[PDB]
């Protein structure tokens, strides 16, 4: 219990520290509405194939049944500018509602309990997650399960004892050279090849390769 | 069958608009606008149409190579492994559908190449492939293990409700309905795909769309700007070079606008199977009837020309 | 200096048979990055970690050990 | 349910846990090699 909580605290400072040396997901929706702003001012500085750029230039200098012409490109001019713009805008809104359906199943599933669906929440096994709050946007901050350390093991897929398989439940045989265990494909923990782990079914030779191997019988010395 | 790349067109305004004089130029200025938004969304399909093939095919930063046991009980693995009889990265399935699946750059419609050729993603689907069949989901979670591959098998059962007893009994008959079954596969992509041809077609037509815009006047006395300068003087042929002026900056915001849809299309069928690799390739979806018809229990995916299979 | 690369041409920048890991991409497989004075070079991206996992059909690894980090998405 | 040893397992020793308490276990094997 001290090295996960130890783990843990490590864990959260060192994203503590790399956030505080910019993000580009939060960055990408600002520049290019920024960017989008003030090319729509830039419109009002072009003409359109006319004299001037304003309607107030041609007005003043010109009456407005010769200028009609120019008043209708600089209206049509401005109506291209206008409807590139919402069309540009629905499709960075669709892109938003992509992401924040997106962002919705992953709150119902790695923050709203366990995700069962593996690689999903992140690179590794999903615990839970710690979502926080963000500027026109979400951050999660999942708690990864990933193996560091590992060793090479002799395995066997049963254990012929006296004429019938044994296979086990949840774990599997493993062996360093000498003796017998069993443990699980997640974490190494030795234990005895007992009865409670393991089932028969059918006969031995089943297997193209198999080993012999003894049992423990936790209840025959208990009748004694 | 599920896309995740199409090809990358980078379109300018005064190669397409304007030929080869002077005149062009200055009313290009008055539009100057409305290439700066034409040109930024081009480049941003180009970014996200190379940002899709990393997301997919690029989950893990190893290269995993292939083991010389082809030994696997009983299973064949010489389909979706790589033959050394050939120079090519490509198996014989993946080659099967490079053939399968089928100038445009003289208007001005130059065609960028990719960040990732074929031969690289062909190097991450066989190390991928080969990461399944010896780690199967912790090369993906995780640094990478060793396991035997009937005993890979045995914890895919477990997770659809059959025990792993029934396995090691009919060994000899699972592995051969395995090989059965990549041959009725062989056999049936050997005899066209229809979502890796309508993104092709869609863009083959939309560029031969563009250059026939070229050929048609839009309302004036010729088609082409450097006719009417022949003939007329450009203080009289003003409005003639405008109308096809913007005659063409319609045409050039349509095609945008509908490569923009494309792209979102894409982006939606990468982001799809970026989840079905990291749940049906990397590991076992807990999902029923997500990677197929039927309990999954694994998959094989393979390269294929602007998109991605998987043989599940 | 002069370098014919696949996706058109690159100048400026001598060309390295080794592969390291690129970070500004061009195109066609082939990166330009900035190692050892130092120079800008041109090389073949890597695309991974070549090593080789020993596989057999009566071994197993089992991990005895894990660390516990934050993926920020 | 009653604590039996069915739905329970051992591993290691008591002294591994900060906080623990003492329980006994109704052991439904012991009565019944009588
Ligand atoms: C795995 O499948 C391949 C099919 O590609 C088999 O290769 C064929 O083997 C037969 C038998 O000698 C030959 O007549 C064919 O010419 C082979 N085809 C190719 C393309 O090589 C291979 O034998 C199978 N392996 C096992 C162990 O069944
Ligand atoms: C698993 O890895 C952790 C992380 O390195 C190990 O924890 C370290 O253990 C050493 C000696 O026991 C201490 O000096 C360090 O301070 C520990 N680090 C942390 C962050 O707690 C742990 O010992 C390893 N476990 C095994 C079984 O190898
Ligand atoms: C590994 O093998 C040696 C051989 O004598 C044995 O003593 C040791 O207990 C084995 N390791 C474990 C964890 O059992
Ligand atoms: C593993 O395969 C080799 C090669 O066929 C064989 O000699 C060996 O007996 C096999 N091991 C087991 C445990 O079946
Ligand atoms: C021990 O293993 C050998 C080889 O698998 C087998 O022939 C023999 O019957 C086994 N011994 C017993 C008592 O089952
Ligand atoms: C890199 O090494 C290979 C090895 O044969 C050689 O052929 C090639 O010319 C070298 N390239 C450079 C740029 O030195
Ligand atoms: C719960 O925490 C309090 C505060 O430290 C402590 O006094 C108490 O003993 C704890 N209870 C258990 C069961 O550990
Ligand atoms: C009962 O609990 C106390 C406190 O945890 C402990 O010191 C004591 O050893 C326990 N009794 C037995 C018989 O284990």
């Amino acid at each position: 219990q001290k090295l996960i909580a130890n783990q843990f605290n490590s864990a959260i400072g060192k994203i503590q520290d790399s956030l505080s040396s910019a993000l580009g997901k939060l960055q990408d929706v600002v520049n290019q509405n920024a960017q989008a702003l003030n090319t729509l001012v830039k419109q009002l500085s072009s003409n359109f194939g006319a004299i001037s750029s304003v309607l107030n230039d041609i007005l003043s200098r010109l009456d407005p049944p010769e200028a009609e012409v120019q008043i209708d490109r600089l209206i049509t001019g401005r109506l291209q500018s206008l409807q590139t713009y919402v069309t540009q805008q629905l499709i960075r809104a669709a892109e938003i509602r992509a992401s924040a359906n997106l962002a919705a199943t992953k709150m119902s599933e790695c923050v709203l309990g366990q995700s069962k669906r593996v690689d999903f929440c992140g690179k590794g096994y999903h615990l839970m997650s710690f979502p926080q709050s963000a500027p026109h946007g979400v951050v999660f901050l999942h708690v990864t399960y990933v193996p560091a350390q590992e060793k090479n093991f002799t395995t066997a897929p049963a254990i012929c004892h006296d004429g019938k398989a044994h296979f086990p439940r949840e774990g599997v045989f493993v062996s360093n050279g000498t003796h017998w265990f069993v443990t699980q494909r997640n974490f190494y923990e030795p234990q005895i090849i007992t009865t409670d782990n393991t089932f028969v079914s059918g006969n031995c030779d089943v297997v193209i390769g198999i080993v012999n191997n003894t049992v423990y019988d936790p209840l025959q010395p208990e009748l004694d | 069958i599920l896309p995740v790349s199409m090809t990358k067109t980078s379109v300018d305004c005064t190669m397409y608009i304007c030929g080869d004089s002077t005149e062009c130029s200055n009313l290009l200025l008055q539009y100057g606008s409305f290439c700066t938004q034409l040109n930024r969304a081009l480049t941003g399909i180009a970014v996200e149409q190379d940002k899709n093939t990393q997301e997919v095919f690029a989950q893990v930063k190893q290269i995993y190579k292939t083991p010389p046991i082809k030994d696997f009980g009983g299973f064949n693995f010489s389909q979706i492994l790589p033959d050394p009889s050939k120079p090519s990265k490509r198996s014989p399935i993946e080659d099967l559908l490079f053939n399968k699946v089928t100038a445009q750059k003289f208007n001005g419609l130059t065609v960028l190449p990719p960040l990732l050729t074929d031969e690289m993603i062909a190097q991450y689907t066989s190390a991928l492939l080969a990461g399944t069949i010896t780690s199967g989901w912790t090369f993906g979670a995780g640094p990478a293990l060793q396991i035997p591959f009937p005993m890979q098998m045995a914890y895919r059962f477990n997770g659809i409700g059959v025990t792993q007893n029934v396995l090691y009994e009919n060994q000899k008959l699972i592995a051969n309905q395995f090989n059965s079954a990549i041959g009725k596969i062989q056999d049936s992509l050997s005899s066209a795909l229809g979502k890796l041809q309508d993104v092709v077609n869609q863009n083959a037509q939309a560029l031969n769309t563009l250059v026939k815009q070229l050929s048609s006047n839009f309302g004036a006395i010729s088609s082409v700007l450097n006719d009417i300068l022949s003939r007329l003087d450009p203080p009289e042929a003003e409005v003639q070079i405008d109308r096809l002026i913007t005659g063409r900056l319609q045409s050039l915001q349509t095609y945008v606008t509908q490569q923009l849809i494309r792209a979102a299309e894409i982006r939606a069928s990468a982001n799809l199977a970026a989840t079905k690799m990291s749940e049906c390739v990397l590991g076992q979806s807990k999902r029923v009837d997500f990677c197929g018809k039927g309990y999954h229990l694994m998959s094989f995916p393979q390269s294929a020309p602007h998109g991605v299979v998987f043989l599940h | 200096n002069v370098f014919q690369t696949r996706a058109g041409c690159l100048i400026g920048a001598e060309h390295v048979n080794n592969s390291y890991e690129c970070d500004i991409p061009i195109g066609a497989g082939i990166c330009a990055s900035y190692q050892t004075s130092q120079s800008i070079i041109a090389y073949t991206m890597s695309l991974g970690a070549e090593n080789s996992v020993a596989y057999s059909n009566n071994s197993i690894a089992i991990p005895t050990n894990f660390t516990i980090s934050v993926t920020t998405e």
